[PDB]
């Protein structure tokens, strides 16, 4: 047949975008699964980074092509929503881009490709949700099992019996049941050197990362306390502009010293009058956080003092405490303060952590701050990472209850069902659905290739096994072959696959919708 | 001096180069000739884009290194004041004359003979125009006024103001009547001030019988209007040039107060001076104080207490306009101010135009005056500029019509008649005069051909038909379809061009042709 | 070398080539974004750290720099769409680009100045707008609810104004002055009479047209079956300026005789009026006793000092015209007025016009206490009428899916036959430019644009067809049955803006290079 | 107005032929008359 001459060829832009996106997808594909190959990226600063994590690889790749950055955006969205599978979404996007290129070679307009991909993605999501094994957030056993399964990939395995229930309870204290999406970012992981893995605490309220004043006058605790966030510092007059002290007599020096002491005392008294029993001073290198005279005055005023507080802690406490920051002492009032039954520093085996409990404030929310303890820095780092992974898994369960079999079994089943169903379709839709079903098998193929197994044979074995079972058999690295993943306790949240499909569909639609590139400045 | 990077032409390429440069310059605005001429995009160095077909504007904003082109543009700049609306026609005629002179030189004719023959041909063409001219003012005053209004409307209709151009034509006619007398029949454009600003609509045009003086009255509490005081003898104006402040040093000043004695002395001096000035103003009986300079705080307070609105920083020309409109005199100083020198005006009030909130101050007489101001407004800067240009063209056309009762008709009919007369006379004069007359006639033929080309008509057939109609049947006013017309014979279409305007166009074209031809050597140095 | 600062006039051939091709190329930036199914465009910054993807035509045009001056001019002219409507800039740009491309093709086929092309485009645009107006439908059913809403809006607007003296009365007056017009709601169709001797609450409503400054010295106070023609003649105070003129006379008596003869010379024009069948004459300027007697002898009523606004409004209500000379008898347009009455309101003379031919106007009489009250009342009434006029602009819709555009193209094609051959090509070019829009819409939707466009054209051409483009199913469906309609105002504004933009660039011969920024 | 498209460019060939013919004519012109200049080939 014949087509438009197209002296100007916008299709070249789409071809280039597809080529770049598919190249990035192929580069990221080889890292899928526990057996994924490590990637080496050298930064402009000379540092060498080796890791098989898709997120880090994408960030360090410094992708310059504007369209290829859609893959980084998809990975970020997956991390925000699912927290895992950043490689799977990229692989699916690459497979869909290849399918779209093949469809274009057949003479199919990109808009129809996008619409048919959207429809196929909707049908695949429906099929996936149909086969999901539902779970209840009120059943701690299921969440603990899922958390243990997720933690089994980490070095800390024998202690998972405590890490799993810890995360389960931490999430449940804020998610309850039928809460729809719950953001795990409100959960704070506080690390402290000392103790062992078994040493941990949830604290249903909020936990501060700084200790109380260890010098004279430090109460170290105070009951019936109100906690406020202070951005200023208690120090003598320190104008931001040119200033100096001029003395012409001993009386003038005495007057200046008395004025400075009076200013410090007045600042402390103003703090006390607001009924702020816990003082949180932001770290500063230009003004003393709390002068020694100020410390003594606060101690005489029965005010708990905590200094050397970073911006991140203040931001976290802005939600944990429910109070508001105070720009200056002139604006320091009770309305800017929080509340709590008691605030004290806890030192059981050297913990030395200040905690706030019983806030009982409407603005304040139960932002559970899990305390992580460990003698070695590696112990606490690994515990933090493992707890983050467990929290992500539990969040995936909360948003969409239930788990699905891993190892690519749902991908194979969905591909088979879609291929069978597309036979009833007519027109370009049938072709696009067949291409989508064929592309869906990329994930199991990548898993088989990365595992050192026969790529073609594994797919055939999975397809044959799925004729009798349903979401039960898949690729497992433990058996070096196809086995019953469900019986192997290899389970993944359904939300991960659903979000992967949705993000891949959105990314392919966005990539195909770009028909021209122009400069704007 | 500055021998390096110096170029010159003489003997071989001087004439050809000059004529080619003139032709290139002419081609810039050749397509813009006539009311339907194509527009040209003019962009300022700051990136402001403007669209207009005015040949004078196009040439004025064009700078170039060519000497002949620079001379032509400079001459057009001066001619813009003489005629204004004939710049493009004069340029085209000069270019055609130079093109003919090229062939004449190629035949062995010296440039001086070409110039003399062109001058004689211009004389003959002017004589023919005078013979074929018609008088409107000598036929009927009503018809004369109708033709004045028609010319103003024709000038205005080429711009956006065509929707309501009648008001602009009426204002222009009223301004000409007020400012021009029949003793000289010359409009003093210096007494017709052009002013405007962006905003409002084309219907906000107003003719003022005096100066505007859009001032803020200095002090915020100073009244912004001077009322007639319920039938009083108008408003008395104090025309002053001395600043309303006591003499002050020009080196140090810093007249600060350190003790009671210095305060008392300085206050005595300053208060005595201010009191003298204010008492002189009051004795003069003036209601509004107008000074060429600003006012001091004490002077402003005293004027406010005495109910004497102040006008600050009035220019010399503005003072002359005040004196003319109010029949007053300029008083150098306060001490020389008296009731015998104060001017009188109907009122000094704020006038709002459209949605404008500025509330500009205007001095109004409501009577016939020798000086008027044409106020122009519009929804856009382009509208205001086009309205001002059209008003200037209408004023020039009215001045030309009143100055000489003899008029000609546009559309190239006068050009065709002149060409026919010159061609007929050429065969009677022997020698180089015949060639010069033929060349002049061919150059005259250019204008109607250019107009026909700009109107989408074939210049060859159009010119031939015009010549046939004006020769075989009778001498009349038949031109090209410059605008949408039912047929030819502009005489019935009322397309009239002043006789003096056409004579000036021909004379200026001949002078420009002589100026370009008389230069046989050009020398240009380098640049630093 | 000419001009300078990188701003120089380009050769005529290249200047025209730029003016057309570069301006057309602006459409390609937004052509793909036309319609709800349009494509996306990537805008990349120099640093690449602020690149973004958008499908908004206005954003694309305003963000991407345009070095070619023709593109700058086209965008600047098309910007009026955002202020007028705020949407459809993509359609305006696409239509302008298509019109410019068709004009360029015509020029390549003629190599003549596009002034004839401009005239043909004007005629085709007028025909297309007339067809669009004919094809529009009214959704203003239940006009009682609209009247109630207008009353409420008027009451809301009258707050804090001098008119608050009788809020309900003034709201009713304002609502009536808009509703009873049954046509244009412009303030020119509404007259305000400002008189003293009463309270603003006593304002009266008069559907007739009322003027001030009564006319005539010996004229009758009542005129019936008036044949109205307006002229601009100086029938009073002839020879305005004579100072400095030398008169070859022995005394002022002969100068007066010469002036009398000059006045008498106007008798020919005065008599020419009677040959038109005119019995009522309106003059912008004053009329002297002699011309008044001449008109009386002819039985023609003489109206004086009609000015300009009065003349325009009187002609609009009576459907007359204003001329300056009477070239030939029996060739003019005459207005009609059943009854004209001389009345005085507030001790001030006024002229009342009733029975105006197809008169569509209303008058409101204000009785105030001082000038400030009357001026404030007039301004408040103008504001209220302007606010209320919004109801007469909405609810006007046309069939969507290109049905209205195809009907307009068919109307233009019809106009292409009843026109001279030198303009039929331009009319057909305008029709093709109009037809380009549905083709681009179909292309953006991913369907076979040629088949859909041909089917729609055949359906619309074959009589009372309301079919249109089905961008969801990729076929042809009845827009009226599906309820697919689009705002009439949007289409009218888009077409007018595109025509104006095409005209702006067509009249340009050469373009000076734009100064880089 | 609208006139013939004139897509082709016969004017180039026509003008080239005219130029050649005019050159030959100018070469032959100087031999006209009894006092014509002699030509050497």
């Amino acid at each position: 047949n014949a087509t438009f001459k197209n002296k100007e060829k916008p299709q070249e832009v789409r071809k280039a975008n597809i080529i770049a996106a598919r190249s990035v997808a192929d580069a990221i594909r080889t890292s899928l699964g526990p057996k994924g190959m490590d990637k080496m990226i050298k930064t402009s600063r000379g540092e060498i980074i080796i890791s098989n994590d898709g997120h880090t690889i994408l960030k360090q790749m410094a992708i310059l092509h504007p369209v290829a950055r859609m893959l980084v955006e998809v990975s970020a969205a997956q991390d925000s929503e699912a927290g895992d599978g950043t490689t799977s979404v990229v692989i699916l996007t690459g497979a869909l881009l290849g399918a779209a290129e093949r469809l274009l070679n057949k003479g199919i307009h990109p808009t129809i490709i996008a619409d048919s991909f959207q429809s196929a993605a909707k049908r695949s999501v429906d099929i996936l949700l149909e086969m999901c094994h539902k779970v209840s957030l009120s059943d701690r056993e299921q969440l603990v099992r899922a958390a243990s399964t997720s933690l089994s990939s980490k070095i800390v395995s024998q202690y998972s019996s405590f890490l799993a229930p810890l995360a389960v309870d931490s999430v449940l204290k804020i998610s309850d049941e039928n809460s729809k999406n719950v953001d795990l970012n409100d959960i704070r992981l506080v690390k402290k050197v000392g103790g062992t893995i078994d040493d941990t605490e949830m604290i249903d309220g909020v936990v501060l990362t700084q200790t109380a004043i260890k010098s004279a006058g430090g109460p170290t605790r105070k009951e019936k306390a109100k906690i406020g966030l202070i951005q200023f510092q208690i120090s003598p007059p320190k104008p931001d502009t040119e200033n100096n002290i001029i003395v012409n007599d001993y009386r003038q020096m005495d007057k200046i010293l008395k004025e400075e002491r009076a200013y410090l005392l007045n600042i402390c008294k103003k703090i006390k009058k607001a009924k702020c029993n816990v003082l949180l001073i932001q770290k500063s290198i230009l003004r003393d956080a709390v002068n020694d005279l100020a410390l003594h005055f606060l101690s005489k005023l029965n005010i708990m003092v905590v200094k050397d507080i970073e911006r991140e802690e203040i931001e976290f406490l802005s939600k944990g405490l429910g109070c508001k920051p105070i720009a200056d002492i002139e604006l320091f009032t009770e309305d800017r303060l929080g509340s709590a039954d008691l605030v004290e520093e806890i030192d059981s085996d050297g913990s030395k952590i200040v905690r706030v409990t019983g806030i009982r404030n409407n603005n304040a929310r139960p932002t559970v701050s899990v305390v992580i303890r460990g003698a070695n820095n590696m112990i606490i780092d690994e515990t933090e990472r493992s707890l983050h992974d467990a929290l992500c898994v539990i969040r995936c369960l909360v948003k969409e209850r239930g788990l699905i079999a891993g190892g690519g079994a749902p991908e194979i089943e969905i591909s088979r069902r879609l291929s069978k169903e597309a036979r009833s379709m007519e027109g370009v839709q049938a072709f696009i659905w067949q291409e989508f079903a064929s592309a869906l098998e990329v994930i199991p193929t990548t898993l088989a290739e990365n595992a050192g197994l026969n790529s073609i044979k594994v797919v055939t074995e999975l397809r044959s096994k799925h004729e009798n079972g349903e979401l039960n058999d898949g690729i497992s690295v433990r058996r070096s072959g196809t086995t019953n993943t469900y019986e192997e306790h290899i389970l993944q949240p359904v939300l991960v696959s659903t979000s992967a499909i949705t993000l891949a569909s959105e990314c392919v639609k966005s990539i195909l919708r770009i028909d021209d590139i122009a400069f704007s400045r | 001096k500055d021998q390096g990077n110096k170029k010159r032409q003489h003997g071989l390429e001087a004439k050809k180069s000059h004529i080619l440069a003139a032709r290139s310059v002419a081609s810039i605005i050749k397509t813009s000739l006539g009311p339907r001429g194509l527009d040209k995009i003019l962009i300022s160095p700051d990136g402001e884009i403007t669209i207009t077909n005015d040949g004078a504007t196009i040439l004025s904003q064009m700078e170039l290194d060519n000497e002949i082109a620079k001379l032509l543009v400079q001459l057009s700049k001066s001619q813009d004041d003489e005629i204004g609306d004939g710049t493009t026609g004069v340029v085209v005629l000069a270019s055609a004359l130079l093109d003919q002179a090229l062939e004449l030189i190629q035949k062995g004719i010296h440039p001086i003979k070409i110039a003399n023959g062109f001058d004689e041909a211009a004389k003959l063409a002017i004589s023919k125009l005078e013979e074929t001219c018609d008088d409107i003012s000598a036929s009927n005053d009503e018809l004369f006024r109708d033709f004045l209004l028609r010319a103003a409307k024709t000038s205005l209709g080429s711009k956006i103001v065509s929707k309501d151009h009648d008001r602009f034509a009426e204002m222009a006619v009223e301004a000409v009547i007020n400012v021009m007398d029949k003793d000289r029949k010359d409009v003093d454009f210096d007494l017709i001030k052009m002013q405007g600003r962006v905003g409002g609509s084309i219907s906000d045009s107003k003719l003022i019988n005096g100066v505007i003086l859009d001032k803020d009255f200095s002090h915020p509490q100073m009244p912004k209007c001077v009322l007639p005081k319920e039938g009083s003898d108008g408003v008395k104006l104090a025309i002053l040039t001395c600043p309303f402040e006591p003499p002050k040093p020009k080196t140090k000043h810093k007249l600060d107060i350190s003790s009671v004695e210095e305060y008392q002395k300085l206050q005595t001096y300053e208060q005595d001076k201010f009191k003298e000035m204010i008492d002189d103003v009051k004795k003069a009986g003036a209601d509004v104080v107008i000074c060429q300079w600003g006012f001091d705080d004490e002077a402003n307070h005293l004027l406010l207490q005495n109910d004497l609105p102040a006008v600050r920083w009035v220019g010399g020309q503005e003072l002359e306009h005040i004196a003319i409109s109010t029949n007053g005199r300029i008083v150098p100083r306060f001490q020389d101010l008296s009731k015998d020198k104060l001017g009188t005006c109907s009122r000094i009030y704020e006038q709002e135009f459209g949605t404008t909130k500025d509330r500009m101050l205007i001095i109004e007489q409501s009577k016939e005056t020798k000086t008027v101001t044409c106020f122009v407004r519009g929804s856009n800067k382009m509208i205001v500029d086009e309205a001002e240009r059209a008003l200037h063209d209408s004023l020039c056309v009215v001045r030309n019509l009143v100055k000489d009762s003899r008029v000609v008709y546009g559309g190239g009919a006068a050009e065709v008649t002149m060409s026919l007369a010159v061609s007929e006379e050429a065969d009677k004069q022997r020698g180089i005069d015949q060639y010069a007359f033929r060349g002049f006639a061919q150059a005259l033929d250019t204008i109607p051909m250019t107009l026909a080309e700009n109107s989408g008509l074939d210049p060859i057939g159009t010119l031939s038909t015009l010549k046939s109609k004006q020769l075989k049947e009778k001498i009349s006013n038949i031109g090209v379809d410059c605008l949408g017309y039912g047929s030819n014979d502009m005489k019935e279409l009322f397309v009239v061009d002043p006789f003096i305007g056409k004579k000036q166009q021909i004379l200026l074209a001949t002078q420009l042709c002589r100026m370009i031809l008389k230069i046989d050597n050009v020398i240009i140095s380098g640049k630093d | 070398q000419i001009f300078g600062d990188q701003v120089t006039e380009e050769r005529a051939e290249n200047a025209r080539l730029s003016a057309f091709v570069g301006a057309i190329a602006v459409g390609d930036l937004v052509k793909s974004t036309l319609g709800p199914k349009g494509m996306d465009k990537l805008l990349q910054s120099a640093s690449s750290n602020t690149c973004m993807v958008t499908n908004d035509g206005a954003t694309i045009l305003k963000s991407i720099p345009l070095d070619n001056p023709a593109a700058k001019v086209l965008v600047n002219i098309s910007k009026v769409q955002d202020d007028e409507v705020g949407d459809g800039t993509t359609s305006v740009t696409v239509l302008s680009a298509e019109l410019l491309r068709e004009a360029e093709k015509l020029i390549d086929q003629s190599k003549i100045h596009p002034q004839t092309i401009i005239e043909g485009y004007r005629l085709a645009s007028a025909a297309a707008l007339d067809a669009l107006t004919k094809a529009a439908v009214d959704n203003s059913h239940d006009k009682t609810m609209f009247r109630e809403d207008l009353i409420h809006i008027a009451k809301t607007t009258l707050s804090s104004k001098i008119l608050s003296q009788d809020k309900d009365h003034f709201a009713e007056l304002a609502t009536n002055a808009i509703l009873r017009l049954k046509g244009s709601t412009n303030l020119e169709h509404i007259q305000i009479i400002k008189i003293l001797g009463g309270k603003l609450s006593d304002s009266f409503l008069d559907e007739g047209f009322i003027l001030a400054k009564k006319f005539g010295n010996n004229q009758p106070k009542r005129i019936e079956n008036a044949k109205i023609l307006i002229a601009n003649t100086t029938l009073d105070t002839d020879k305005v300026k004579i100072f400095g003129t030398k008169f070859k006379v022995d005394s002022t008596a002969k100068l007066a005789q010469l002036e009398k003869a000059e006045r008498e010379k106007m008798k020919n024009k005065i008599a020419k009026i009677s040959k038109f069948g005119i019995n009522t004459f309106i003059n912008r300027q004053l009329i002297y006793d002699y011309p008044e007697q001449l008109f009386t002898d002819l039985g023609i009523n003489s109206i004086e000092h009609a000015d300009f606004e009065g003349v325009e409004r009187l002609a609009l209500v009576t459907g007359g015209e204003v001329v300056s000379t009477f070239d030939e008898p029996s060739k003019c347009k005459l207005g009609e007025c059943d009854v004209i009455e001389e009345i005085m309101l507030g001790e001030q003379p006024f002229l009342k016009f009733s029975g105006c031919k197809a008169g569509e106007a209303c008058t409101i009489v204000l009785r105030g206490a001082t000038d400030q009250t009357l001026d404030e009342a007039e301004r408040s009434l103008h504001d209220a009428l302007s606010v209320l006029s919004q109801t007469t602009k909405e609810t006007r819709t046309v069939l969507g899916g290109g049905c209205a555009e195809m009907v307009m193209s068919k109307a233009v094609d019809t106009e292409a036959q009843n026109i001279d051959g030198k303009k039929s090509l331009a009319v057909e070019a305008f029709a093709r430019a109009l037809r380009q829009l549905p083709t681009i819409l179909a292309d953006n939707a991913g369907f076979d644009s040629s088949e859909l466009v041909s089917k729609l054209r055949s359906s619309i051409y074959n009589g009372i067809s309301t079919s249109g483009l089905d961008l969801n199913n990729g076929t042809i469906a009845d827009m009226r049955q599906l309820g697919i309609v689009e705002s009439y105002k949007l289409k009218r504004a888009v077409v007018s803006s595109a025509s104006e933009a095409a005209e702006v660039l067509l009249r340009v011969d050469n373009i000076i290079r734009a100064r880089p920024r």
